């Protein structure tokens, strides 16, 4: 799971 | 805990541990430091268990394939030889012990399996696997068999499987990846079917292991065996007039053994890192150090240039080099243990009738590739989650947007690496190698 701004 | 002021070394029971203990005694004579050489059973599995708790040997010897996994688990110390020392060994041996840009072991020797044959039973060894069934029939009429080799370890059977199958791995975007059809292809199925057919036709037995095959060849009961350089000592002692040569071809294709670089790593928990370095660089990796080990059990084509030039005229070493050049250098990535378990299970299952060859290799491929790919995604996730620079972040987001596999929250752009096609993941890795960021 990747979260980017 | 590991005892300070002494060296404990582990090396496999098939290697020259007595010759290595002689190098240890020379180190002891000069330095006063005692060196103990041990050969525990299943040491490649024992080492990650005891070293995880801060125990184990100061130095561990094994082929380079297992070291990447040990290094990823923080079990090895980074080695720091200077340029002068590095120039003493062949450059490709250093590449085998490099993991994530760092040297994690000292290379000792290049190993590859060869065909070993008894010249008094077979003056001319077969060039093909295809001619082995008729040759066995001819030898069975004289009280002998054509070939016996270890069927329990995939290291010994992989050369035949990969002859028409090709290499299992490829190097791409700065890492070794297992190919999508590296284990499951038509050539690999043809090779494993040939092996199973040798068993069904009573030319080989499914339960043949290392000791059984070694005892049969050394007692003159079988004309041929498949083994590495370490085995030559017991054959010399048995007085068999033997030859060491190229492995048989299958469908005209050379057999492709996995090539291992026998390497020495230093345990990260060792309080004797400096003594270990001195022992390995100044005592073992010298002509005299490698000769003491080599005279007990041959190492193969050693990594030290000066000593390799002295052993180059040995026809048995030229056969080792020939088979190594036709084979595949083992990757050192952490999923190598899962790849070996998968192939081991596939060969055992096919030989016993538990699975068909097709299903055995299909299952080996998914098990090895799922583990290798998951490790790659874990690393790519770690790498992506440290990026902060706007231009790089925008380009990764742009690549994900093209697929539509994302969701947005009040504060983040989210995506799961498992929901992407492998082509998108390769674009991410390819872009990351150009970004200048790691
Ligand atoms: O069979 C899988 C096994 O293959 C290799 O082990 C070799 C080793 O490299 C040789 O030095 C020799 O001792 O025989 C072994 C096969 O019994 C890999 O190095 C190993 O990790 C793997 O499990």
């Amino acid at each position: 799971p990747v979260a980017a701004p | 805990k590991i005892e300070e002021g002494k060296l404990v070394i582990w090396i496999n029971g098939d290697k020259g541990y007595n010759g290595l203990a002689e190098v240890g005694k020379k180190f002891e004579k000069d330095t006063g430091i005692k060196v103990t050489v041990e050969h525990p059973d299943k040491l490649e599995e024992k080492f990650p268990q005891v070293a995880a708790t801060g125990d184990g040997p100061d130095i561990i010897f094994w082929a380079h394939d297992r070291f990447g996994g040990y290094a990823q688990s923080g079990l090895l110390a980074e080695i720091t030889p200077d340029k002068a020392f590095q120039d003493k060994l062949y450059p490709f041996t250093w590449d085998a012990v490099r993991y994530n840009g760092k040297l994690i072991a000292y290379p000792i020797a290049v190993e590859a399996l060869s065909l070993i044959y008894n010249k008094d039973l077979l003056p001319n060894p077969p060039k093909t696997w295809e001619e082995i069934p008729a040759l066995d029939k001819e030898l069975k009429a004289k009280g002998k068999s054509a070939l016996m080799f270890n069927l329990q370890e995939p290291y010994f059977t992989w050369p035949l499987i990969a002859a028409d199958g090709g290499y299992a791995f490829k190097y791409e975007n700065g890492k070794y990846d297992i190919k999508d059809v590296g284990v499951d292809n038509a050539g690999a199925k043809a090779g494993l079917t040939f092996l199973v057919d040798l068993i069904k036709n009573k030319h080989m037995n499914a339960d043949t292991d290392y000791s059984i095959a070694e005892a049969a060849f050394n007692k003159g009961e079988t004309a041929m065996t498949i083994n590495g350089p370490w085995a030559w000592s017991n054959i010399d002692t048995s007085k068999v007039n033997y030859g060491v040569t190229v492995l048989p071809t299958f469908k005209g294709q050379p057999s492709k053994p996995f090539v291992g670089v026998l390497s020495a790593g230093i345990n990260a928990a060792s309080p004797n890192k400096e003594l270990a370095k001195e022992f390995l660089e100044n005592y073992l990796l010298t002509d005299e150090g490698l000769e003491a080990v080599n005279k007990d059990k041959p190492l193969g084509a050693v990594a030290l240039k000066s000593y390799e030039e002295e052993l180059a005229k040995d026809p048995r070493i030229a056969a080792t080099m020939e088979n190594a050049q036709k084979g595949e250098i083992m990757p050192n990535i952490p999923c190598m243990s899962a790849f070996w378990y998968a192939v081991r299970t596939a060969v055992i299952n096919a030989a016993s009738g538990r699975q068909t060859v097709d299903e055995a290799l299909k299952d080996a491929q998914t098990a090895a590739a799922d583990k290798c790919y998951l490790d790659e995604l874990v690393e790519l996730h770690r790498r992506l989650m440290t990026l902060r620079e706007r231009h790089i972040l925008q380009q990764i987001v742009n690549l994900i947007e093209e697929t539509g596999h994302f969701h947005i929250t009040n504060t983040t752009f989210d995506f799961d690496l498992c929901s992407l096609d492998k082509t998108t993941v390769r674009k991410l890795q390819s872009y990351l190698e150009t970004s200048g960021t790691s």
